[PDB]
């Protein structure tokens, strides 16, 4: 998810500014709920997830708020040291403690029609519920929720930040959430706000917090850190703040997680935009998501380390002065303007390998073994840190590779992207163009399970939120413009007919268009 | 069109978008519930069923982990009806009122099931149920939990063990801390420590 706010002095109006892209997939009926609210004293118009009882994404009379999901260290796995002689029995505090049981039932529908009946039972520790066993080291692992029975506390504290009428009690809503989010505020005297809410345990400092805790009670949360502690800001100095799930601040640790937060972050696409101009106002900013939206990632750091390689050898290799010319021009994107169903720039193709077959030859020698655990780390979606600084002779613990070594690697991906290219496509980048990847508005979202029959229509992959707000705090009013696929009604009639509103938004999310956003009650009627 | 569910007046634009007007939040949410279900009816029974750990009654054994998960480190509705006990009072009748409005459109829907229900619970043969305040918040944590949850812990300690036992403790050590660091002091911030 990606969040922008702008201060009064970074906006061309003088207006602060917002921008909301949650990432929560793409699904029919969609995973957002767009409503209005007005009652006595609470005018409030946006989308917050399906089922939530509050706005999450929009304005109210006062105040623009969004989110972003934190990736804060809320959750911490417990060693639980067992019984030889009983396996339902952990060590904590000196003495023998007996796991809390409880057996549930499970009604299963069969294929046949018929359901069928299956019993599980499920284990407790002091610490928490028991998510895995390594009885052969008389291990059990309990996970710790820092959050644990005060989610209810947390809907309230996003319900009272909708009535919040000004900072103040803007962050008052704040301090009292208690799981792991950044929240965005944008009001209409210029000011801009930003928290990374949540309950944050205070941990024992003796234990590797990349690693399960050891559960036989030295090493227990003593509370949680007070609000203040939490990293936040209030109209910070530089005018602005953009978010991508990327560390809040530069000393914000989240243990185990840490592989979100390294120099190579997707953020950068976001910082770019905005350091590369001035005053900036709601059309800049739909601009630079439109970037981050169709950017391939890797292309910030690696294409300038790749054009450095391939240029000390382009004199005496035909093949990388056409690279070079060919990557230098690329805008990075991976768009495809014209609807052709291919991607522009053909030169992205080769960067799509050479990447690959780059990431490969960095680690397989040496983590191929673990690739099954490692793999999502060092080509993760967020970012390629270790990768990059390999590649770019940068300090490391282990010396992977030196940058001689890093340097012959870049060139053989390229050798050889290059060849799997010629004897498939051939020389000219146009031929490279590769099909545009698509997706559709289906029937499964995170949750894991079918909410619906989903959408049929096909639309360009893009790195997008699942909706996005535009809202400018105009003197008079919130202003601006919002986009909320696949559409508000996910109703399908008995007889198969999709409702009218079931996916008449999917055409504007997919041609960048949006639609007004609606406060003024003579603006919703005419609406 | 402006209809009026009751004491509010709900405008739906040409979006379909509701846009609600009450005298009191008692009503506006009572009639926030109850626009969402008629819009979402379907979406919203199967999400509780997630958290509920009931969607393998529906859809069948490819759900059966999914629902032993979210019932392993779930809560019962009794705990739940602790949490809501906790809250402010007007907090705790406002998501009884949304509760209310969903199970409005429910036993609307069941009284012409041919027009209000969605072609899901027809295909599939179920009727939807009513609501309480407690399955308000179970279709909080069924989607926000998501976002907190993670056993990273358990796959570092089997990174590290695993680079351990084929390169020995010395290099494995080196190895984990360049994949998981403890802090890269150059990722990108979205504040500076000034700013705190
Ligand atoms: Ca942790
Ligand atoms: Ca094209």
């Amino acid at each position: 998810s990606n969040a922008m706010i702008i201060g009064a002095k970074k906006s061309k109006s003088g207006n602060a500014l917002l921008f909301s892209g949650p990432q929560v997939g793409f699904v029919a009926p969609g995973f957002l709920y767009e409503v209005g609210l007005h009652s006595p004293g609470f005018d409030m118009e946006g989308s917050g997830f399906i089922g939530y009882p509050f706005i999450m994404f929009g304005a109210n009379q006062h105040l623009a708020l969004t989110a972003t999901a934190g990736y804060g260290n809320v959750t911490d796995i417990f060693e639980e040291k067992l019984n030889p002689a009983n396996s339902t029995q952990y060590f904590y505090k000196g003495k023998w403690r007996n796991m809390e049981k409880r057996t549930e039932t499970f009604i299963v529908r069969g294929e046949d029609g018929k359901s069928k009946k299956i019993e599980e039972t499920f284990f407790h520790t002091v610490h928490g519920p028991v998510i895995s066993l390594d009885a052969a080291a008389n291990v059990a692992y309990s996970k710790s929720w820092s959050f644990r029975g005060t989610e209810a506390k947390s809907i309230q504290a996003y319900m009272k930040a909708n009535w919040a009428k000004n900072v103040k009690e803007f962050q008052q809503a704040a301090s009292e959430f208690t799981m792991s989010l950044n929240w965005y505020y944008a009001d209409k005297k210029g000011n801009i706000a930003y928290y990374h809410v949540g309950k944050y345990p205070i941990r024992s400092n003796q234990i590797d917090d990349r690693f399960p805790t050891p559960g036989t009670g030295e090493y227990e949360w003593k509370g949680f850190q007070s609000f203040a502690k939490n990293p936040q800001a209030i109209n910070p100095k530089k005018g602005y703040v953009v978010n991508w799930n990327n560390k809040p601040s530069k000393y914000w640790r989240n243990g185990e997680y840490s592989i979100v937060w390294g120099k190579d972050n997707r953020v950068q696409q976001f910082i770019n935009g905005i350091e590369a101009r001035g005053k900036v106002d709601l059309k800049d900013l739909n601009e630079i998501n439109y970037t981050a939206s169709f950017a391939q990632l890797r292309t910030h750091y690696f294409k300038p380390l790749l054009i450095k390689t391939l240029e000390k050898y382009q004199s005496e290799n035909k093949e990388y002065a056409y690279l070079v010319e060919q990557l230098r021009k690329w805008n990075n994107l991976k768009e495809d303007k014209n609807h052709d169903g291919y991607y522009d720039a053909g030169v992205a193709a080769f960067f799509d390998e050479w990447w690959n077959n780059t990431h490969d030859k960095l680690f397989n020698d040496s983590l191929g073994i673990v690739s099954d655990l490692t793999r999502e780390i060092t080509d993760h979606r967020m970012g390629a840190t270790l990768a990059y600084k390999v590649l770019s002779g940068e300090p490391t613990n282990y010396q992977w590779k030196s940058a001689a070594a890093a340097e012959v690697i870049i060139l053989e991906s390229t050798d050889e992207a290059l060849a799997k290219l010629h004897k498939e496509k051939g020389e000219e980048a146009d031929k490279w163009r590769a099909p545009i990847k698509t997706m559709t508005f289906g029937a499964k979202s995170l949750i894991a399970i079918p909410h619906g029959y989903g959408s049929k229509t096909e639309i360009i992959e893009m790195n997008r939120g699942s909706e996005n707000h535009y809202i400018e705090m105009t003197p008079k009013q919130p202003e601006g413009f919002n986009v909320t696929p696949p559409g508000q009604i996910g109703f399908i009639h008995k007889d198969g007919t999709l409702s009218e509103h079931y996916e008449d938004q999917l055409s504007l999310y997919a041609n960048w268009k949006f639609k007004p956003f609606l406060f003024d009650k003579k603006d919703v009627k005419r609406a | 069109d402006q209809k009026k569910v009751e004491n509010v007046t709900i405008i739906r634009d040409s979006y379909g978008v509701p846009h609600l007007y009450a005298k009191n939040k008692k009503d506006l949410y009572k009639a926030y519930g109850y626009v969402m279900a008629q819009d979402r009816l379907f979406q919203l029974e199967m999400f509780r069923r997630g958290n509920e750990g009931t969607v393998s009654e529906i859809f069948g054994e490819e759900y059966v982990t999914k629902d032993e998960q979210s019932r392993r480190d779930g809560y019962s509705d009794q705990e739940i009806q602790t949490m809501l006990n906790g809250l402010d009072r007007e907090t705790k009748q406002l998501i009884e009122q949304f509760a209310e409005g969903i199970t409005a459109y429910v036993n609307e829907a069941v009284k012409a099931p041919d027009q209000k229900l969605s072609k899901e619970f027809h295909d599939y043969g179920f009727l939807p149920r009513k609501w309480k305040a407690t399955d308000v918040v179970r279709l909080y944590m069924v989607s926000m939990t998501y976002f907190m949850d993670n056993h990273q812990e358990l796959k570092n300690a089997e990174i590290l063990a695993r680079l351990e036992r084929t390169y020995g403790k010395e290099k494995a050590v080196k190895m984990f801390d360049d994949l998981v660091w403890k802090n890269d002091l150059e990722a990108p911030t979205s504040i500076q420590p000034d700013d705190q």
